[PDB]
RNA sequence: AUGCGA
């Protein structure tokens, strides 16, 4: 009964909401592989550059709205880089703006990852021809939109099969008693 | 001559003949067309663990699944038998 | 491979009473290409060759009027090797009710049936390679099996392999 | 239930389940003598006629978002992004 | 009766014959190759209560 | 389309105002009449119908056993798999029933 | 437990709701997993 | 309580209305219009065409043919609207909506139509022009369309027989033409509608 | 199924919910009063299990359809219960409603404004007010029948302004308010209720003091004496066999004067149908009959062994012919009895005969109630280790569905399968004919029934079936020229004929491997015809996703029917798009033993 | 007509009939007769012109 | 159910 509800959350077939986000990010596994391999995206730029093309979508969604939250949580970021001393003024990006809708919307995690590869690969910005850490970092961005789970994926039982699958590969109880306990 | 039949002729076609397409599961029109019943019964699974004193057992006065639509027959008074062996 | 197939009239229980239907015929209006398998005593050509659907012996039921057969019903034919007539147990029994056919069904190697060696290293045959197209040895042959060395290392049935080079040995 | 139109806020792209179910029911109609509104060029599979007809937009089908709330959002093919 | 028993291997009697199980202790001889001929002879069972067991050792 | 449609897919009927899909019975024709769909549970017995307080004529549908009835005449037919039905067999038989709903009932 | 749940069912005069997958398919219903997840409908001319 | 079942049987068994005679020297208004809700499928093939569709498929095979639910032969049919699957419009669009099953090509609608229907009832006195004399009916024929006859036995015996003969009136002269009678029955259940005429009353 | 015949009354929810016997007798087609099966020494005994009017039998046509047995769906018979047995399913339910009342005043032990706040309670959880439903226990205030009523009447204005409010707020509706939390306070609700009322060991509405119920476990229910301090007690205030008949009438009373908590205490939702709540519902006064489409022999091969259900309900027909005789000792008794006090043997017939009819109904439902291997009932039917859901609803056998040992096979694509001329001439697509395909579709059924690109049959779009498994190429030759031809009936004018074609290289089949483990072991397939095969044929570099091995593995070829699942099995299930597992996104599909040893020296500097 | 493809499923009316005059039923006949002549329902619409005629004065 | 291919 647990899938993914269009509105992103984990939903049961029940309707009674498990998650609001999946993952907490809204990647898909079978897509994750590379949204976190920055700098293989880069010497390949301009064929995915070619794939995932933005002036053709461009105009179906906005490119501030999360950008311009970023901003602000940017701000608190920076002012805030002790864990119970919350960012309780700025929930993360992806609470408040859908992440299919507005690029940028990613989890802080991603995005502070993907701003320290821009950082320490500032070099590589200075050995480039036509790159740019904002046109790269849109790439980024809209690789992670293209990224999403789609609505109504079956992610409960995709999940039960990847506990199940591997287990048949299988000072405390271990293995198969310990996850049956 | 007798009639055919006994149990189905071809609504559609005036042809009385009827086919077994065993592999089919279908009874058929020998000459021209259509399902004869698209329902098959009978030929079961590997799940007959055997409890069934299946007391009931065939005699012939509850008739048959007919299962030949091949007839001829004749009217009987009831177990020739007695009448044959004399 | 042979199949062996009783072919019963125990039609009726109470131990016996009627009983009356006899291999063979008695309307003649049976199609007459039931010869092309059944003798004329209602079993069928020892050496036969038999392909779904033909009768394997033909009797006749008083009760029904009718000839009937009782029919083969397999995906691929046999022959029918012997047929072996059963009056035994009985006490009259003229009436030759119990009848068993042997079937014989020849099993050529073909795509997909297993073969192993003595050293439970199991494998279907995946194709009938042409022999032009198998490697041929600097002494003329060409092999009768070829196995995929990629099997050995998991396995490690070097065992095989020591076979090998013994049978090339015993046969030289 | 009706969430109006300049209020909807799903993902602007067809899921691959929803390009899944269009490209079947389409096709299914096409096969069942819905007027082709592009050139045959040739084709006897049904399925790719229809693809050819989403590529084009042609496909005059709408998709209804269902929400677990029951409110649903109806987007045509020829708007949300097909890939 | 011994013709049943030998049958089916539902060997039943008023004493169980201090055996743990009343089935299983007939095999069809299985002519289909000599060695599992000659195998089955050269055969012994546990028994199948302990094949009931759920343990290994 | 595996589990039913290429298994036990049926077309069935069901009765719009009884809620069931095993009362419903083909309705026995006459020389005149044709086989009317008639739900059971949705009919009366002739030998009632308030006619100590009490026709409009054709509402009535007789049985094999000649039996006249009133009502019936709102059944129709949803596709299910055949088990389905198999299950109002032991369950209807334990004394429980399944409220089938369709539309507008 | 198969009839212990039909029993406290019953007992209560439920009513399924028929959303479970496996209770979907008792009935023999889309799924609403996946690509039941939605409806599709025709855009068609009035004229 | 046990008045639940005679509302039922009230409720459920009500009839609309009783159609008077125009005038009380026409014919009852038996025909009426009434606007009704169908529920109809839609081919593929229609996909172009569904007002059309709709109208091929379902309306073209009621017309000359009896209803139940209506209670009669249905007369024809006024104003077809297909109710949209989507609020919002200006009671009006140049393309609708409209639900598909979850299985296959077909689809299914709402539709609002207003039929012409005839509703005869029982003891409404009609004239006819007379079919037939036999020695056991009187066949006449109601607006060229209803098939109507009138049993001997349900005629009165000062009835006359001149002689299949020739019928004599009450009054003493044959009958001819035209014939006034109250309806008794109809007779719808067979592949033509019958209405059931007496002389008695 | 099929795609010409749509239906549009799809089923939208479920209701569960007990018979009524006189439902029952409305709806039944018959009573079965016969214990006998078959008549005649062969014929289907009249009024028995095999009544015709239950549907057709052996050529007879269905007493109640008059119609064959490949078209009577069959109908349902009842029987006549002579008395009113206990339904096991709700035996235990019965028995704590029994122990929870009192004996003298035929009240609920527990206090009568306690039950109204219980009630109040269960109403507020049909809605699922849940914070109402803990708010309501702080209305609080010798203790005067003004004051309890006061109670009663502070708690019913609680109910009218939370449901009021609720309903003004939409935060529920008329159909009540649903949810997994809700049903989970109202189960955790009535357990501590069964625990109030469980509790009192002596009256409270009526302080009387109630004898103690025991049972035999499940066909009687005892009464304990008292103790004469609670006796002198109770009148101050002022162990034994009981049949099922008294506790009915006890039950009967008790449920209809405490309707209006039960009312709410047997809903988890409202109860919009004014249903009334009634003991009869325990207890069983008729038994139903089961079509006798679901009661056939058992035929094994020859031998049709009887159906255990007729056996176990023949002994209800046998037991009740009993209990027929003890009221043919009644009848015939009869005249005072004065003193014949033998009735006492007939007394052990009616004790003996009743708690043995009632095993017997308990034994049809539950094997395990009764008293070696007895036949199995229906409890045993629908479960016993996995159960009918189980083992005929999630999950059933297919038809177009093939099984055969997989061969590898570098040559075809690693998206493709090899079929084997053998599943080639077997496996067909219902395909609609159309302007476009009419070439193709004729030429399949010249070539007929027994070559490639072929079809098996023909369905005309009247409904009628046309096989050509054994037309002559003449006949399938003028077939083939009418193919074509234009609508007949306005009934069949909107269809198309359709054309059974063998599968072709345009078909997508999905494959799955034994321990379908995941999701990924499987795919679609685009069907490839191999010529000269006998084995389905596999590319190396899926066998890492099935997990199979040419070792003898089998798969399962499933060939779907519809449109819609060509386009799933060739956009979703595919297997390019299963080339990441969803558990880790590590490729599951690429070459394999020989190939990477191919690689390794192919690549190699050295290799010129 | 026996299915689905054919048949509606079903059928309400939302208000009670309007007893149509002689005169918007003659006008209704000449129009929906026009519309339609313009296949067995035509031989019905035969039918409904002589009922036109019926409804006109004279057979 | 016992033995067994995978
Ligand atoms: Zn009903
Ligand atoms: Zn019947
Ligand atoms: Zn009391």
């Amino acid at each position: 009964g647990v899938h993914v509800s269009y509105d992103n959350s984990i939903r049961d077939a029940d309707g009674t909401l498990v998650q609001f986000m999946y993952g907490g990010d809204a990647i898909d596994i079978t897509k994750e592989s590379h949204m976190t391999q920055f700098e293989f995206c880069l010497d390949n730029y301009y064929a995915l550059l070619k794939k995932y093309n933005p002036s053709a979508l461009i105009e179906h969604l906005d490119v501030e709205s999360a950008l311009k939250y970023s901003k602000k949580t940017l701000k608190y970021r920076k002012k805030h880089s002790p864990h119970y001393k919350q960012s309780v003024k700025y929930d993360p990006v992806l609470a408040k703006y859908n992440p299919a809708k507005y690029l940028g919307s990613v989890s802080e995690n991603f995005q502070d990852k993907l701003e320290s590869f821009l950082d320490k690969n500032s070099k590589l910005f200075k050995s480039s021809d036509g790159v740019n850490e904002k046109k790269f970092r849109a790439l980024m961005q809209l690789k992670y939109m293209r990224s999403l789970i789609n609505p109504g994926e079956a992610v409960g039982i995709i999940a039960s099969q990847s506990v199940g699958e591997p287990s048949t590969q299988m000072n405390v109880t271990l293995g198969i008693p310990r996850l049956r306990e | 001559m007798s009639t055919f039949i006994r149990g189905p002729i071809c609504g559609t076609d005036n042809c009385p003949s009827r086919l077994w397409r065993i592999i089919d599961g279908r009874r058929t029109c020998q000459y021209g067309h259509v399902m004869e019943g698209d329902v098959e019964f009978n030929d079961d699974e590997d799940d007959l663990n055997g409890l069934g004193a299946g007391v009931i057992t065939r005699r012939l006065n509850l008739t048959t699944n007919a299962t030949g639509s091949f007839q001829s027959s004749q009217l009987t008074n009831s177990q020739l038998l007695q009448q044959q062996q004399r | 491979m042979y199949k062996t197939e009783k072919v019963d009239l125990a039609l009726n229980r109470n131990r016996g009473d009627p009983i009356t239907q006899h291999f063979g015929f008695g309307n003649d209006e049976w199609p007459k290409e039931w010869l092309e398998k059944l003798d004329e005593d209602g079993l069928p050509y020892i050496g036969t060759y038999v392909e779904e659907g033909d009768p394997i012996c033909a009797y006749f039921d008083d009760t029904l009027n009718k000839t009937k057969i009782k029919t083969y019903h397999s995906s691929e034919p046999a022959y029918i090797e012997e047929v072996n007539l059963i009056g035994d147990e009985s006490n009259k029994f003229q009436e030759l009710q119990t009848v068993s056919i042997k079937y014989r069904i020849r099993r050529t190697p073909q795509i997909g049936d297993k073969f192993s060696s003595r050293h439970g290293q199991k494998g279907v045959c995946s194709r009938k390679w042409p022999t032009i197209d198998m490697p041929f040895s600097e002494t003329g042959i060409q092999p009768d099996i070829i196995i995929n060395p990629h099997a050995f290392p998991s396995r490690m049935t070097i065992g095989m392999f020591v076979e090998s080079l013994a049978g090339k040995a015993g046969a030289l | 239930k009706a969430i109006p139109k300049d209020q909807r806020a799903t993902t602007p792209y067809m899921t691959k389940y929803e390009r899944a179910r269009i490209l079947g029911t389409r096709a299914l109609q096409i096969s069942m003598n819905a007027p082709v509104f592009v050139d045959l060029e040739g084709e006897t599979d049904p399925l790719r006629i229809a693809m050819k007809e989403l590529a084009e937009k042609k496909i005059p089908l709408v998709i209804r978002r269902y929400l677990p709330d029951g409110s649903f959002e109806d987007w045509s093919v020829e708007e949300l992004i097909v890939d | 009766k011994m013709q049943y028993f030998l049958s089916t291997g539902n060997l039943v009697s008023q004493s169980g014959l201090d055996l743990q199980q009343v089935s299983g202790y007939t095999v069809v001889a299985e002519k289909i190759n000599f060695y599992r001929f000659i195998s089955h002879f050269r055969m012994v069972h546990r028994g199948s209560f302990f094949a009931q067991l759920k343990t290994t050792t | 389309d595996r589990l039913l449609n290429s298994s036990d897919y049926t077309q069935a009927s069901v009765c719009r105002e009884c809620g069931s899909i095993l009362t419903t019975q083909q309705s026995v024709p006459r020389i005149g009449s044709i086989s009317t769909v008639c739900c059971r549970r949705c009919s009366m017995r002739f030998e009632d119908a308030k006619k100590l307080l009490t026709e409009d004529g054709e509402k009535i549908f007789i049985d094999d056993s000649q039996i006249w009835e009133d009502g019936q005449g709102n059944k129709f037919v949803g596709g299910n798999e055949t088990t389905t039905v198999a299950i109002p067999f032991v369950l209807k038989y334990l004394d429980s029933e399944l409220s089938a709903m369709g539309i507008r009932l | 437990t198969t009839c212990q749940f039909l029993t406290k069912a019953v007992l209560d005069n439920e009513r399924e709701q028929l959303d479970s997958p496996s209770a979907r398919i008792v009935v023999g219903k889309l799924n609403n997993v996946g690509t039941g997840s939605f409806d599709v409908l025709a855009k068609v001319p009035n004229a | 309580n046990e008045n639940r079942e005679t509302a039922r049987f009230i409720k459920k068994h009500k009839k609309q209305v009783t159609n008077p005679i125009d005038e009380k020297n026409g014919t009852s208004n038996c025909i009426v219009r009434v606007p009704i809700a169908l529920y109809v499928s839609l081919a593929p093939m229609y996909l172009e065409n569904p007002l059309q569709g709709v109208m091929k498929q379902h309306l073209n095979p009621l017309v000359m043919k009896y209803n139940n639910k209506v209670g009669g032969v249905v007369l024809g049919y006024e104003g077809l609207k297909i109710l949209d699957a989507d609020p919002l419009s200006k009671e009006d669009t140049s393309e609708k909506l409209i639900k598909i099953t979850p299985d296959t090509p077909f689809g299914f609608t709402w539709c609002h139509v207003n039929l012409y229907v005839w509703q005869p009832q029982v003891g409404d006195v009609l004239e006819g022009y007379i079919f037939i004399q036999s020695a056991s009916h009187i066949g006449l024929l109601i607006h060229d369309a209803f098939n109507a006859s009138i049993k001997k036995n349900n005629i009165p015996v000062d009835w006359t027989f001149v002689h299949l003969g020739h019928w004599v009136d009450s009054n003493g002269e044959p009958i001819d033409g035209k014939l006034r009678f109250t309806v008794r029955n109809v007779h719808t259940t067979g592949r033509v509608v019958s209405v059931d005429g007496t002389l008695i009353s | 199924m099929d795609i010409s015949k749509p239906v549009g009354s799809e089923i939208t929810s479920v209701d569960f919910g007990i018979l009524t016997a006189k439902e029952i007798r409305n709806l039944s087609a018959k009573q079965i009063t016969n214990p006998t099966v078959l008549d005649n020494l062969g014929h289907p005994v009249s009024g028995g299990l095999y009544d015709l009017a239950l549907g057709a039998f052996l050529r007879n046509l269905c007493s109640t359809c008059g119609l064959d047995e490949k078209f009577c769906p069959g109908h349902q018979g009842h029987i006549e219960l002579p008395v009113p047995c206990y339904n096991p399913l709700f035996f235990n339910q019965l028995y704590i409603y029994l122990r929870a009342s009192c004996l003298f005043c035929h009240h609920f032990r527990l206090k009568s404004v306690e039950v109204h706040r219980y009630a109040c309670k269960l109403r507020l959880l049909q809605y699922g007010l849940i914070d109402e439903s803990y708010k309501l226990d702080e209305i609080t205030l010798d203790i005067s029948s003004t004051l309890l009523n006061e109670l009663k009447s502070k708690r019913s204005e609680y109910v009218d302004m939370a449901i009021a409010k609720a309903l003004s707020d939409g935060r529920t509706t008329e159909r009540g308010s649903f949810t997994a939390t809700v049903n989970d306070e109202r189960k955790k609700l009535v357990h501590e209720f069964h625990k109030k009322l469980l509790s009192r060991g002596k009256c409270d509405n009526c302080g009387m003091f109630s004898p103690k119920f025991r049972k035999d476990g499940f066909t009687k229910i005892f009464e304990t004496a008292l103790n004469e301090k609670q006796i002198t007690n109770n009148r101050v205030k002022g162990s034994t066999y009981i049949l099922s008949t008294e506790v009915k009438n006890i039950l009967d009373t008790v449920f209809r004067k405490e309707q209006c908590v039960l009312q709410y205490v047997f809903h988890s939702r409202p109860n919009l149908s004014r249903k009334l709540v009634k003991a009869d519902s325990f207890f069983m006064d008729v038994l139903v009959v089961p079509p006798t489409r679901f009661r056939l022999p058992s035929k094994l091969g020859e031998e049709v062994h009887e159906n255990s259900q007729n056996q176990l309900l023949s002994k209800v027909l046998t037991t009740s012919l009993l209990i027929r005789d003890l009221n043919d000792d009644l009848s015939k008794l009869q005249k005072d009895k004065v003193s014949l006090e033998d009735r006492r043997v007939i007394f052990s017939r009616l004790m003996n005969a009743f708690v043995t009819i009632q095993n017997d109904v308990n034994a049809f439902i539950d094997s395990t109630k009764a008293q070696k291997v007895p036949i199995p009932g229906v409890k045993q039917a629908l479960e016993k280790k996995e159960g009918l859901f189980r083992k005929h609803m999630m999950g059933k056998r297919v038809n177009y569905a093939a099984r055969s040992v997989i061969s590898p096979d570098p040559n075809i694509e690693t998206n493709e399968i090899g079929v084997p001329p053998v599943f080639a001439v077997k496996l067909t697509y219902p395909e609609p004919v159309t302007a476009y395909n009419i070439a193709e579709l004729r030429q399949a059924v010249i070539n007929g029934p027994d070559k490639w690109p072929g079809a098996t049959q023909i369905q005309n779009e009247d409904g009628s079936l046309v096989s050509l498994i054994g037309m002559s190429v003449e006949q399938r030759k003028a077939l083939a020229n009418q193919l074509l031809t234009p609508s007949s009936n306005v009934s069949t004018h909107t269809l198309n004929k359709k054309v059974y074609r063998h599968i072709k290289n345009r078909d997508v089949v999905l494959m799955n491997r034994q321990p379908t483990l995941h999701k990924a072991s499987m795919m679609g397939h685009k069907v490839r015809v191999l010529p000269n095969e006998k084995t389905l044929r596999l590319h190396y570099a899926n066998t890492g996703a099935y997990n199979a091995d040419f070792d003898g593995d089998e798969m399962n070829m499933h060939f779907p029917q519809n449109e819609n699942a060509r386009a799933e099995a060739l956009n979703l299930a595919n297997t390019d798009s299963q080339y990441l597992t969803p558990t880790s996104g590590s490729p599951v599909r690429g070459l394999i033993q020989d190939h990477i040893s191919a690689g390794v020296w192919l690549t190699s500097k050295d290799s010129f | 007509t026996a299915t689905t493809l054919n048949t509606p499923v079903v059928i309400h009316a939302t208000q009670l009939p309007q007893h149509v005059s002689t005169d918007e039923v003659l006008q209704f006949l000449e129009s929906f007769i026009d519309e339609k002549e313009n296949t067995n329902l035509s031989s019905s619409i035969s039918q409904l012109k002589r009922i036109q005629r019926d409804f006109k004065g004279l057979p």
